[PDB]
């Protein structure tokens, strides 16, 4: 029950993601829009910068090192 | 690329030059030594609890107690230079001459 | 960083105690050695035991009882070693 | 006799049992009758967070007992 | 309500010490035929009060010193360890739930041993420096000896987290699985703190006096919790504070007690006993901690 | 000392080299490394003078921070392509680190200053011990890791660790400080054709080992630090002012004699590579090396110095000095020209 | 001289040390597991000349597996266009659970 | 109380190796090695960072800079600032704080690496189940699987013992 | 004859030689691993149905598979 | 080099059984013997395709066969559940032996009624 209600949670935020990407960065030459940087076609599980990136701050503090310092 | 690895590598590079340029005692540079051996430590252990690295994760804790006692080989030769001479300067070693 | 907040805690009220405290009112020899890197190599081989609690749940049980006690053996053998050969006396 | 050195004994240790019962109550007192949940593990530490996030106001102790099941 | 733990568990230390050195001077009193000090007040409380505020008071000896920020940077250090040093320690619900207290208590006590060092290199000139240098070869002495049976003590007990030992005295206390690793250890535990029958023969004299007091409680309250306890009710913990509160009490007036009525040790006569007595038995019971629970069929349910 | 403690200590340098020699993971190494060191600074310090006390010291220090560089190109090795395996490496820079502290670990030019000071305040017995031993494990090492390595980095040490160890030991009239320069310039001729065909280093490092015993086993059977203590043993026995003849002219690598065939060997697989030059600067420099020799040759054997009394006394008495194994070792260092096809029982 | 004691003696007392992907106590990964099973199988009997030069690419694969490298410079371009156009002032961004 | 405080840390901890690295008094080395000890601590148990850390704090500081202060004590005096040290220390916080600068301005600075300028947040597990703290059970593997390894460390450290009774006057 | 000049060295070796000799002679060391080996820190995964395999139960009631019964007698 | 291709919002919208953690536990046995037959399946697709984004519609399945488990357990016995879970919410880290009584009081309840 908790891993598919994870992989629902982490492909919710890769939606979210790809498509705040895909709005903000129009204007900028180049960039392909969603590509992965490796070359191999396989799921790969994201850094931590990409489930959790332009959060500002709460979220973000409390996910990467809310349990390396609670308690 | 975790930058802190970059200020972590030139610490280390900052140890090794305080072992190597020394004028007054050899205490200080076998404490530079012991100061480096903490700066492989320290990076050794930080990428391996990133990687996950988790069956050879002996390196810290034997890195740690092999050096360790390298630095006790270090002081008993030490003591052995402060009981043969007065002091234990980087100086009056200027017997056996190149 | 919680309990670093008991650290800054500790540490301010200390130095305000240390500051009231303060500003209110107004050769050798070489059997000192032998113990120093005696207590180093023998902490050193501590910290090879310690995690020795860790390590009790395993498949493996044989081996791991028989070089536990191979290392505190070989502690053994160096203290013993020491021992007769009249390393700590005076 | 010692049946005044109790006196001392006994002031010295309410002044041990101040931090004891003020900690308990406090631990009880924080999260509305509840205890301080622990976290030694990654799965507790997961199960709480999914717990406070699921509760919708952001604190674990409320903890959404069975009135969201449909 | 987080700084509020912090202040409840930090403010009463002092007077702790206080009250523990009016305890102690009433202790001794009464194994001599002393009374006092009663006079001073009822039954001698605001004496100890009056006596760390004259101490306080009276004017300190110009230095005479040398590296004088280290003169500062030694006994802050040395009280700021008696200040952080009870945060895992489980009076019923402890401060910060740990997965490994204990090596963190040893490493304090090792950083003790940096503090009395400090003290003793900044204070004086070379038989001070003799002196201390002694005590601090006596006081790192130990630190193998009690983490060694520490180790064994726990190794019945699987992991380093205390409140798997919390629950795991319940049944009978872990004194009866090892009198003599305890006994020992106790024995060890005077020898941390550095009290007759183990020998000593400057400033502040107050804080050098309120860590090392500080020292004896924290080391004393670790015995309690380490060996022993009654059973932990939840949603009454007033019970069991009371019985820790009450245990530690009994063994700190019978650890003054027992340094109220023995000669101290020659130094020589302390390392002869402490390597050739302890240390074999130690490692001794060390195996057979380790080759016991194999027998038994029950190493501990390390979670 | 104590003989148990002794056997117990060279069967720890032992257990050390073959741990440096078998293990594929390159914590023990350094381990082996290390325990290498702990257990030859005893067989330092054989006797209580100050000058093994200085010494000991200064090789600790370079031999401790060599170890503690190699750690470095090894968790520097780590930070990219992360596994133990002894193999090619994945850094120019963990490679440079690596066959630095590898040179300061084995003696090599920028960092060759403690050897002849080191051997000049230690028993013969030490002496052979290290130079035996410790220009033997590192080069395990290097053979193993060859194939990712910058070849400026070793040619450069090569180079010049030929010509100073030829430049020095013109000057210097101490025994110990002429072997320990031949050594500086041997460990250069045996770090030059790493990269090209490592068969020639192991082959060197063979008939160079060999060489070395012979060298100090003919000066433990006489307590002789100086030349004229050479011309008194002329005076005292005359076969081994011949072997001081032939083996020193051995060291000398001439065509009829033995140590011609590990610089031939490796002017031919140097040359059939299309560098040139460098082989004939290198051969000129082994031109260099022999003069010391051919002065020490001319005090031992071919001159006859005049030479003090109470050698009338010791005439008498036997030479009951024993030699660990000497005749084996010199006809083997000597007449091992003809051999020349043995070159494939190594590989 | 590497010898082969480990392998004539047969007891393997190193090679569990050695990589990554061996029998961990409690079975688990490492982070770049799969990427060191398909690099070690691609350059298992190969020469180390041509296992140099034709699995580079899952070689290259893996590394910015192990570091991330250019992923952090993808996300910190990422951050530093959003930091340009955030200074502009265009769209107020409800990346921040908003709409 | 921010998010670059591993970061922050790290500074911290190079400003301790400056603070001996400028040769001082070796009791003055000793405490800045104590210092730069304690927050490589601190840096390593952020990182999570259940038992290494910890680990080294009662080793070296714990039992290694207590005998270093206590062979200062019984050996030398430094019996009574200068130029050369204080130089040491400006220039080295000169480049530490050139190197925080023209990284924190800037994408990178290399001496030969691609070093990606900002916090490392990056990288981390995505709160997967490891319900033992990784490093705890694999120092625990290192008495099942540590055959030769502890074998070789004890014999190291038993020669380690002859080798320092031999040296300071076997028997 | 020993046991008056050094007590606490016999008392240490008899102790010691038990805990290298006892761990030999037990009836419970195969309980130890028993108990040590049939605790699951890991999901038990499943596998594919058919391989024409008669046994591997499929419903976790179903007693076909090795169960453990000797825990709760002791 | 290549598109990722990430599958849709509307397809990423499901109904969890947002409980709370606590009682989830407190429910497990019995979640785990009923139901959890057919999210076996749902575990061996992702141990043998390891791609969330394949394997989802199994786990849509398994998310409503708790969700009715729960339905179930809700409409008939046990009222006592919800004092079994309170009883085992507020000891800390939940140890079974706690609350034992109250857990032989709704294993009475589901073994007599269903
Ligand atoms: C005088 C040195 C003579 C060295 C041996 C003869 C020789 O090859 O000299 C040419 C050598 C170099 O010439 P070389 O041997 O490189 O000749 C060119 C050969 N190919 C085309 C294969 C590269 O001269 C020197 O080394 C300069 C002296
Ligand atoms: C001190 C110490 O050891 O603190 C331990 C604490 C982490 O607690 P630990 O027992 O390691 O459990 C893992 C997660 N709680 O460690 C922490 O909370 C890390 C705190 C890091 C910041 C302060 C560093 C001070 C130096």
């Amino acid at each position: 029950l908790l891993q598919a209600e994870k992989d629902r949670r982490v492909l919710q935020m890769l939606r979210e993601n790809l498509e705040e990407e895909a709005t903000i960065m129009k204007d900028v030459p180049g960039w392909k829009v969603g590509e992965s940087v490796f070359h191999t076609t396989r799921w790969v599980t994201p850094m931590m910068g990409e489930l959790y990136g332009l959060r500002t701050g709460e979220e973000i503090l409390s996910s990467t090192y809310g349990f390396i310092w609670y308690t | 690329m975790s930058l802190v690895y970059m200020n972590i590598m030139m610490a280390f590079t900052v140890s090794l030059t305080g072992l190597l340029m020394y004028r007054s005692h050899l205490m200080s540079s076998l404490l530079c030594l012991e100061g480096m051996m903490l700066s492989l430590f320290i990076l050794a252990t930080l990428m391996i609890l990133n990687s996950h690295f988790t069956l050879a994760s002996m390196m810290p804790i034997i890195l740690l107690v092999f050096a360790a006692c390298e630095a006790a080989l270090g002081l008993s030769l030490l003591v052995m230079v402060s009981n043969t001479y007065g002091t234990d300067y980087v100086q009056n070693l200027n017997l056996l001459q190149c | 960083m919680n309990l670093m907040i008991t650290l800054l805690t500790n540490f301010t009220l200390a130095t305000l105690l240390v500051t009231i405290a303060f500003w209110l009112p107004q050769p050798f020899s070489m059997k000192f050695f032998l113990v120093a890197i005696t207590f180093l190599l023998f902490d050193l081989e501590i910290a090879l035991l310690l995690p020795l609690p860790w390590a009790s749940q395993t498949t493996n049980l044989n081996t791991m009882l028989t070089m536990a006690l191979l290392l505190i053996f070989l502690l053994a053998v160096s203290l013993a070693y020491e021992w007769t050969q009249k390393g700590l006396e005076w | 006799m010692w049946f005044e050195v109790l006196p001392g004994i006994a002031v010295m240790g309410v002044c041990l049992f101040i931090p004891g019962m003020a900690t308990a109550r406090i631990h009880r007192f924080s999260n509305g009758g509840r205890e301080k949940r622990v976290a030694h593990y990654s799965y507790q530490w997961y199960l709480m967070e999914r717990d406070r996030r699921v509760s919708g106001v952001n604190r674990y102790y409320v903890s959404k007992g069975l009135e969201n099941i449909d | 309500m987080f700084m509020i733990n912090v202040l409840t568990l930090i403010i009463p230390i002092l007077l702790a010490v206080a009250f523990l050195t009016l305890v102690e001077r009433k202790v001794l009193g009464y194994m001599q035929f002393r009374k006092g000090p009663n006079v001073v007040g009822p039954y001698g409380l605001l004496q100890p009060i009056a006596d760390a505020i004259k101490l306080f008071i009276k004017e300190p000896l110009r230095p005479a010193t040398s590296s004088i920020s280290m003169f500062i940077l030694a006994p802050i250090l040395a009280l700021t360890l008696a200040l952080t040093m009870w945060i895992p320690l489980p009076m019923p619900y402890p401060l910060i739930n740990m997965n490994l207290g204990v090596l963190f208590m040893l490493a304090m006590s090792s950083l003790a041993v940096y503090s009395i060092l400090w003290s003793g290199w900044a204070s004086n000139s070379k038989y001070a420096l003799i002196g201390a240098l002694r005590a601090v070869a006596q006081t790192i002495s130990y630190e193998v000896t009690l983490a060694i049976i520490l180790l064994s003590v726990l190794l019945m007990n699987g992991s380093f987290t205390l409140s798997t030992l919390i629950i795991t005295q319940e049944q009978v206390w872990l004194i009866f699985p090892a009198w003599p690793l305890a006994m020992m250890w106790f024995i060890s535990t005077l020898a941390e703190t550095n009290r007759a029958p183990f020998d000593l023969t400057a400033g502040p004299f107050a804080l050098f006096f309120m860590a090392e007091y500080a020292n004896i409680i924290m080391m004393n309250i670790f015995t309690t919790t380490l060996f022993l306890g009654a059973f932990h009710n939840p949603y009454m913990p007033e019970l069991y504070t009371i019985n820790f509160t009450i245990k530690s009490l009994l063994l700190s007036i019978t650890f003054l007690w027992i340094r109220a009525s023995y000669p101290r040790f020659r130094y020589d006569q302390l390392m002869h006993l402490l390597w050739k007595n302890f240390l074999p038995l130690t490692l001794a019971l060390c195996m057979w901690h380790v080759s016991l629970p194999i027998l038994l069929s029950s190493i501990p349910p390390q979670t | 000392m104590n003989p148990i403690i002794l056997i117990i200590i060279l069967m720890t340098v032992m257990l050390g080299t073959i741990i440096v020699m078998i293990s594929t993971h390159w914590l023990l190494i350094w381990i082996g490394f290390e325990m290498n060191m702990l257990a030859i600074i005893p067989i330092m310090m054989k006797k209580h003078n100050p000058r093994a006390t200085e010494a000991s010291t200064k090789y600790f220090l370079t031999q401790s921070t060599a170890s503690m560089l190699l750690m470095m190109a090894i968790i520097i090795n780590l930070m990219f392509s992360g596994q133990w395996t002894v193999m090619k490496l994945f850094n120019p820079m963990a490679s440079m680190l690596m066959t630095m502290a590898l040179a300061m670990k084995l003696g090599m030019a920028p960092f060759h200053f403690w050897v002849p000071e080191v051997t000049q305040g230690i028993p013969l017995s030490s002496g052979l011990i290290l130079l035996t031993w410790q220009k033997l494990a590192p080069m395990s090492v290097l053979y193993q890791i060859l194939p990712s390595i910058n070849l400026d980095l070793i040619l450069t040490l090569s180079i010049l660790s030929i010509t100073i160890g030829g430049w020095g030991g013109l000057n210097q009239t101490q025994l110990r400080k002429i072997m320990a320069y031949s050594s500086i310039a041997h460990m250069g001729w045996m770090t030059a054709v790493l990269l090209y065909n490592p068969t020639m280093t192991l082959l060197n490092l063979i008939i160079y080992i060999i060489m070395t015993s012979t060298m100090f086993t003919l000066f433990m059977a006489n307590s002789t630090t100086t030349t004229l203590s050479l011309s008194h043993t002329w005076n005292k026995a005359p076969i081994m002012t011949i072997l001081v003849l032939i083996t020193l002219l051995s060291m000398g690598g001439l065509p009829p004699l033995s140590g011609f065939m590990p610089k031939w060997m490796i002017i031919q697989e140097m040359t059939k590579n299309d560098s040139i030059i460098l082989p004939t600067l290198m051969a000129i420099t082994a031109l260099l090396n022999l003069y010391f020799y051919m002065r020490l040759t001319y005090s031992t054997a071919l001159t006859m110095f005049p030479s003090t009394n109470n050698m009338k006394m010791k005439w008498q008495f036997p030479t009951t000095k024993r030699m660990t194994l000497l005749p084996t070792m010199t006809v083997l260092s000597t007449m091992l020209l003809p051999l020349t096809p043995i070159l494939s029982i190594l590989e | 001289p590497f010898f082969d004691v480990q392998k004539k003696l047969g007891v393997d007392l190193d090679h569990w040390m050695t990589i990554q992907s061996a029998e961990q106590p409690h079975r688990i990964p490492a982070r770049c597991h799969a990427f060191e099973k398909e690099w070690i199988e691609c350059a298992h009997g190969i020469g180390s000349i041509r296992a140099e030069k034709e699995c580079k690419i899952e070689f290259e694969d893996f590394r910015e597996c192990l570091l991330r490298q250019k992923t952090m410079k993808r996300l910190n371009a990422i951050k530093r266009q959003r930091d340009k156009l955030i200074k502009e002032g265009k769209y107020t961004p409800p990346p921040h659970h908003s709409g | 109380m921010m998010t670059y405080i591993v970061f922050i840390l790290s500074i911290i901890f190079v400003m301790g190796f400056v603070g001996f690295s400028s040769k001082p008094s070796p009791i003055y080395g000793g405490l800045g090695l104590i210092v730069s000890g304690g927050v490589g601590c601190g840096i390593v148990l952020n990182f999570g960072g259940s038992f290494l850390g910890l680990m080294v704090f009662l080793i070296y500081l714990g039992g290694m800079m207590v005998v270093f202060g206590y062979t200062t004590a019984m050996a030398t005096e430094q019996y009574p600032s200068n130029k050369v040290v204080l130089g040491t220390f400006i220039t080295g916080l000169l480049m530490e704080f050139l190197m925080v600068y023209y990284v924190l301005k800037d994408k990178e600075v290399e001496i030969v690496f691609k070093f990606n300028g900002m916090g490392d947040w990056v990288i981390y597990d995505t709160g997967d189940s490891g319900f033992f703290s990784e490093e705890a059970m694999g120092i625990a593997a290192l008495y099942s699987y540590g055959t030769w390894l502890v074998i070789v460390t004890g014999w190291s450290l038993l020669i380690g013992v002859v080798v320092i009774m031999e040296i300071t006057r076997g028997n | 004859n020993v046991w008056a000049k050094e007590p606490v060295l016999v008392a240490s070796f008899a102790i010691a030689g038990l805990a290298v000799i006892l761990p030999t002679l037990s009836p419970y060391t195969k309980y130890s691993l028993m108990i040590n080996r049939a605790t699951p820190y890991n999901y038990p995964v499943p596998l594919r149905d058919d391989g024409n395999m008669p046994d591997v139960p499929s419903h976790p009631q179903d007693p076909q598979g090795p169960s453990l019964e000797w825990l709760k007698r002791l | 080099p290549g598109i990722v291709e990430l599958p849709s919002l509307e397809d990423l919208k499901v109904q969890e059984v947002k409980v709370s953690s606590s009682v989830l536990k407190a429910a497990a046995h019995h979640y785990g013997a009923q139901c959890d037959k057919p999210n076996k399946e749902f575990m061996l697709c992702r141990w043998e395709e390891k791609d969330p984004r394949r394997c989802l519609e199994e786990g849509k399945l398994v998310n409503q066969c708790a969700l009715e488990f729960f339905r179930q357990i809700k409409r008939h016995c046990a009222e006592p559940f919800t004092e079994y879970w309170t009883c085992i919410d507020y000891s800390g880290l939940q140890l079974f032996r706690r609350c034992r009584k109250e857990q032989a009081q709704f294993d009475k309840c589901v073994l007599d009624k269903l």
